[PDB]
């Protein structure tokens, strides 16, 4: 066999990083925290 | 002189031109050189005799 | 290498030559230098009053 | 260089400044990766968003990024400042990276450069009075095995030569964006030439497991 | 024993390297992923970390430290704080090809090795930074990791164990620096990409104030089929020490230009004339070999024509062998000049945080510009080479040791052409 | 007035004493007369510092940019 | 219990756990040549002058921040000590521009006693030195950023006890900026305690800038006036 078997990386534009971390939001651990939301409140 | 710039105050080209000797020249003729402690003598024939320094 | 009328120069078609920087004042024997310095508004350092006693200059 | 801001109106706020409601979900994603007490994490991918939003940041891009993170704004200007995509400065809307520094000047560059100069007419680190071929020469990539290689906005172009370069660059001209795969040959990271690596078909899940 | 062993087929860590049959999970599921896992993952994390350190695996990424000691030390008993695992995704010391590859067509295996290692030692997820260069493949990842979670195959309850574990990605800023260890933490919280102090450990105090670890793609990646198959088969390749697997990718100055993956063993000039066509214009052709990234100085014809691969063999040979920029140079080329061009991305990338990597590595570029126009004197010459020993040891990462290593290779080895080229400029201004 | 310089009557304003403990200071101030004030010896404070506590998890030390 | 023991150059003495090994060396009398260190700041290992070899190790321990295991013997005056002192002072020396009489710290300042007393005289790197220029910081101080040897002490000070958060470090390598990107005023209270907490000639007092020099006048008892805290 000598056929390439990507071709699916061709089609992809700019936002489609964050447009994939949108899709991949939620089933996600509770975020664990540091005391406050930040160092500084 | 010596071989050595903080003892020595340095010739012009590398006193200017250069960073070191411009430091060494500049505390060494503000504070001093550096001295070691302690109790010393010394004595030479000047022409009047034993000229000694203590 | 004669040493005698303490005398200044200045820069080719320049300004004064001294910076006070009070080296000369540093390390005159009898303290015959005195720089009172002050800079001027234009920015390049300069003096007040610049003090050679000529009495106690030991050459 | 040239690291003071000289303000000068295209920036020096207020300058308007703006983003999506859908690209504010987007980043509620990225403070959604991110645990809580380190929400000024979120600095470097959101500063990515708003390089991706705008082709180059302005001042108020930072202000906008200090209003919403809950950061000071001198590390924005840092961050801003400190790595290599985020070109603070306006290029063109493609622009232009020639990756050569140690296997890829060794295998001729020097051609490469002469195409891109003699074929685009700007300078190397400079700009052109039009739009999508300002260039600069850059450092390593990743593809080292390939030739001199060229990369735009979120592709690259690998395995050249001048003649290709020129028909490249006439078809951006064109408008028409070429393939974002190489040319001649090799479409993977192959042996070019015999091809000794492997070449049966794997056993796969077949072979021996220890202690199941 | 063998003659240090060489590569025969089914011994291979992972097929489909380039192009071929499948890129799926039902890809990874045919070429043997997800296969008889959760049994394994199931059984004990100190089973696997057994298992790791009977394979006797050499530390990846340039380190050669050893990976097993290190997770051994990473299975301390739990705190109050999350345990992270970061992989490493980047290629610096450029020459080098080494994952781009293998982030493009099999990240599954990938993403076995960082579930085993997270259940391994009590961590809780896994941070995987990637070149930011690299937004296809990154893209790709992206749309495998979102098939791997749609599947019902990891997430919180992985496989419907007792065990939750996530991946992140994070895209690069741009910066070889943050390929390196503690700059790679602090360019995850926000600052700039610089390191910290190493007596306080990242695998202490790492991220945010978690004893996190960071592993490179190739370690990661060969975990699990170690897991899977049985012990001291990894420890079976070659010599004892440094054994089992590595990419030997070579770049530059040969016909066609390619990677392989080999055993750890193997003769160089066999390795060079069997694999990427052989070397331009011949063997005899040639003059030097940069084995061990740009972090390495460079061997010679005469001492390259019989050194076998080894880790062993090239600290005898007194260079620092890294990983996948294992090449060579031609005889009629300025050396001087492409060496001149390593300092020159040395210079272009380092951070500010030790004065004496930014300073040497200033001195270095200068006078190997007059070096290239030839016009110190000899002094000169070897008071670079006094100040390329004087630099080493005195960082923080060891970019300026990097930087000082090849300066020492072309002062050990090509003095006379350096003298030729100084009589060049001294007869032409005379 | 003619040179402007630093005009004084007062011989005692250029000496400086040099000595070893508080003692050696009380002893020779009642040996030689005039009256003293002797000001108490400020040691510095020894502090703890730890670059773990500088880079911590939950706690307020957080230099953001370094 | 409590006491640890370590044994500079021989001589043994009792530390507190968490402690460096600057604060053991300063409770033997040990002033270890240190720049970017301060006994109220806190601490990054920037400077590289604290280097000190123990025995049995490689590298060369950072010192300004070493914490202190169990049971130590400590070379202060070693030859490789004295080599790396050398060296990062034959470092520093480079990008530092020929102004110390037109600089303000002449008698105050740092490079020049610890290369008087650690370094060598005969300078190399005979061409180069970068210039960098200013910004406009304010009214208060006078700023040169050129002899700027981004030791990062005004840095650490300013976000952490100032709190100010705007002295910034702008790029790489020999062009790493100090200081706000976009030339803001730094006016905020505490801003001129600024001025001497800088090592180096970079800062400087707006008023007192060209006048004197600190071996000309004495040093005389006072207590601040104008606020309850003295
Ligand atoms: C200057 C420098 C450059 C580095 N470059 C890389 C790199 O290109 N790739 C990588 O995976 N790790 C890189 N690292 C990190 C180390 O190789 C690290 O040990 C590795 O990620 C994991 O090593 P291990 O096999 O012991 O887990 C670099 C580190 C330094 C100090
Ligand atoms: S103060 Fe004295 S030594 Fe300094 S520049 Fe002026 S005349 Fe020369
Ligand atoms: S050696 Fe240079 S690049 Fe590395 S941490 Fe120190 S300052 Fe940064
Ligand atoms: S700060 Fe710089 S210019 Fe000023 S005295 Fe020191 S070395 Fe000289
Ligand atoms: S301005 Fe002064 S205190 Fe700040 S980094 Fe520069 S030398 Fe250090
Ligand atoms: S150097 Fe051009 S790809 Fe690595
Ligand atoms: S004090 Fe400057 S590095 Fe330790």
């Amino acid at each position: 066999n000598t056929t390439y078997k990507n071709l699916q990386h061709h089609d992809y534009s700019t936002y489609t990083f964050l447009d994939l971390n949108l899709d991949l939001s939620k089933f996600r651990m509770p975020q664990p925290s540091s005391g406050r939301e930040s160092p500084r409140h | 002189k010596v071989d050595d710039a903080k003892v020595s105050p340095p010739k012009r080209a590398e006193m200017k031109t250069s960073m070191e000797s411009l430091i060494h020249h500049f505390k060494l003729y503000t504070e001093g050189y550096q001295v070691p402690p302690g109790a010393t003598y010394t004595a030479i024939e000047a022409p009047k005799g034993e000229f000694g320094v203590y | 290498r004669f040493r005698g009328e303490h005398a200044l120069r200045r820069y080719p078609s320049g300004e004064e030559r001294c910076i006070a920087c009070k080296l000369c004042e540093a390390v005159c024997p009898a303290q015959a230098i005195t720089i009172e310095a002050e800079p001027r508004a234009d920015g390049s350092r300069r003096t007040t009053r610049y003090d050679i006693d000529m009495t106690k200059c030991i050459y | 260089a040239l690291f003071v801001h000289r303000d000068t109106p295209k920036n020096n706020p207020e300058t308007p400044f703006d983003f999506t409601p859908e690209n504010y979900k987007r980043i509620e994603a990225i403070v959604k990766n991110y645990p809580e007490g380190h929400k000024a994490a979120a600095v470097l991918p959101v500063l990515d968003l708003a390089q991706r939003q705008n082709g180059w940041l302005p001042i108020s891009a930072m202000n906008k990024v200090a209003e919403i993170l809950q950061v000071p704004p001198m590390r924005v200007y840092e961050v801003a400042t400190f790595y290599t995509m985020y070109n603070r400065k306006p290029v063109g809307k493609y622009h232009i990276q020639v990756c050569t520094t140690t296997p890829c000047m060794l295998r001729n560059s020097d051609s490469i450069l002469e195409a891109i100069q003699k074929k685009l007419g700007i300078k190397v680190g400079e700009t052109t009075p039009d739009k999508l071929f300002t260039l600069i020469e850059v450092e390593c990539l990743g593809a080292c095995v390939n030739a001199p290689m060229v990369q735009i906005n979120d592709n690259y172009y690998e395995d050249l030569t001048p003649k290709d370069i020129e028909e490249i660059i006439d078809e951006l001209k064109a408008g028409k964006i070429p393939k974002p795969g190489p040319r001649s040959g090799r479409f993977s990271c192959e042996p070019a030439g015999g091809l000794t690596s492997l070449t049966e078909p794997p056993k796969g899940p077949g072979f021996g497991v220890q202690a199941g | 024993k063998t003659s240090f062993g060489s590569l025969k087929d089914e011994d291979r860590i992972f097929t489909n390297l380039y192009g071929r049959h499948d890129w799926r999970l039902k890809g990874a599921q045919s070429r043997g992923d997800w296969y008889k896992t959760k049994e394994i993952l199931l059984k004990g994390p100190d089973w696997i970390l057994g298992e790791v350190k009977t394979s006797g695996l050499r530390g990846r990424g340039g380190a050669g430290f050893p990976t097993g000691l290190k997770w051994s030390f990473m299975n301390k008993p739990s705190d109050g704080r999350p345990k992270y695992l970061v992989v490493n995704a980047d290629e610096g010391e450029p020459g080098t090809c080494k994952d781009r590859e293998i982030i493009r067509h099999d990240p599954h295996k990938l993403v076995e090795g960082c579930l085993v290692g997270g259940r391994a030692m009590g961590a809780r997820a896994a941070y995987i930074y990637i070149r930011g260069e690299f937004y296809n493949e990154a893209s790709n990842l992206q749309v495998a990791i979102r098939e791997a979670y749609e599947a019902g195959l990891i997430g919180k309850n992985a496989c419907g164990s007792g065990y939750d574990f996530d991946v992140f990605v994070v895209r690069g800023a741009g910066a070889y620096i943050c390929g390196e260890e503690t700059a790679l933490i602090e360019s995850i919280e926000g600052k700039q990409g610089k390191p910290r102090l190493k007596p306080p450990f990242p695998a202490d105090v790492g991220v945010f104030g978690c004893p996190t670890t960071v592993a490179n793609v190739e370690t990661v990646a060969v975990s699990p089929t170690i897991c899977r198959r049985g012990g001291a088969w990894f420890a079976s390749f070659g010599r004892e020490r440094n054994s089992g697997t590595k990419l030997f990718n070579i770049s530059g100055h040969v016909n066609n230009p390619c990677t392989v993956e080999e055993e750890m063993s193997v003769p160089l000039k066999e390795l060079i004339e069997k694999h990427a066509g052989g070397v331009t214009g011949g063997w005899d052709n040639l003059l030097a070999v940069i084995p061990g990234g740009s972090s390495t100085p460079l061997i010679p014809k005469s001492v390259c024509e019989t050194v076998l691969m080894d880790f062993d063999a090239l600290i005898q040979a007194q260079t620092g062998l890294g990983t996948a920029a294992v090449i060579v140079m031609d005889r009629s080329t300025d050396i001087v000049k492409a060496i001149a061009r390593l300092i020159e991305f040395y210079k272009h990338e380092s951070c500010g945080q030790c004065t004496p990597c930014r300073e040497g590595v200033d001195w270095m570029n200068k006078v190997m510009a007059r070096f290239v126009r030839g016009d110190a004197r000899p002094a000169e010459i070897d008071s670079l080479w006094e100040i390329s020993k004087q630099i080493e040891g005195h960082t923080i990462c060891a970019l300026g040791d990097g930087a000082a290593w090849p300066v020492q290779g072309l002062i050990r080895h090509f003095r006379p052409e350096l003298e030729e080229r100084m009589q060049r400029f001294a007869q032409q201004h005379q | 007035p003619l040179m402007g310089w630093a005009s004084t009557a007062d011989p005692l304003s250029n000496l400086v004493l040099t000595f070893s403990t508080k003692e050696d200071a009380i002893a020779f101030a009642e040996k030689n007369g005039w009256s003293y004030d002797v000001e108490e010896r400020k040691v510095p404070k020894p502090k703890s510092k730890s670059y773990g506590a500088n880079f911590s998890w939950n706690k307020r030390t957080r230099v953001s940019t370094k | 219990s409590n006491l640890i023991e370590v044994f500079v150059d021989g001589q043994s003495v009792m530390v507190e756990p968490g402690t460096t090994v600057l604060q053991a060396c300063e409770k033997v009398g040990m002033q270890i040549p240190r720049f970017c260190y301060h006994e109220r700041l806190s601490v990054a290992g920037n400077c590289r002058m604290c280097l000190v070899e123990i025995e049995k190790a490689p590298k060369v321990v950072a010192a300004c921040a070493m914490p202190v295991m169990k049971g130590w013997n400590i070379l202060t005056n070693s030859e490789k000590t004295k080599k790396a002192r050398e060296g990062v002072m034959e470092f520093l020396l480079a990008n530092h521009p020929l102004d110390c009489p037109i600089c303000d710290q002449g008698g105050e300042c740092d490079l020049q006693d610890q290369s008087m007393m650690f370094g060598s005289d005969r300078s190399r790197f005979l061409e180069g030195k970068r210039a960098v220029e200013d910004k406009n910081i304010g009214p208060l101080v006078k700023t040169i950023m050129t002899r700027c040897i981004q030791c990062t002490r005004c840095i650490r000070f300013a976000s952490e006890i100032a709190g100010v958060d705007d002295l910034g470090t702008t790029g790489r390598g020999n062009d790493m900026q100090v200081g706000t990107y976009i030339e803001k005023m730094f006016m905020s209270e505490l801003s001129g305690n600024i001025i001497d907490i800088c090592p180096v000639g970079a800062l400087t007092s707006k008023p007192y800038a060209f006048t004197a020099r600190p071996w000309e006048t004495r040093k005389t008892e006072s207590i601040d006036v104008m606020d309850a805290v003295g």
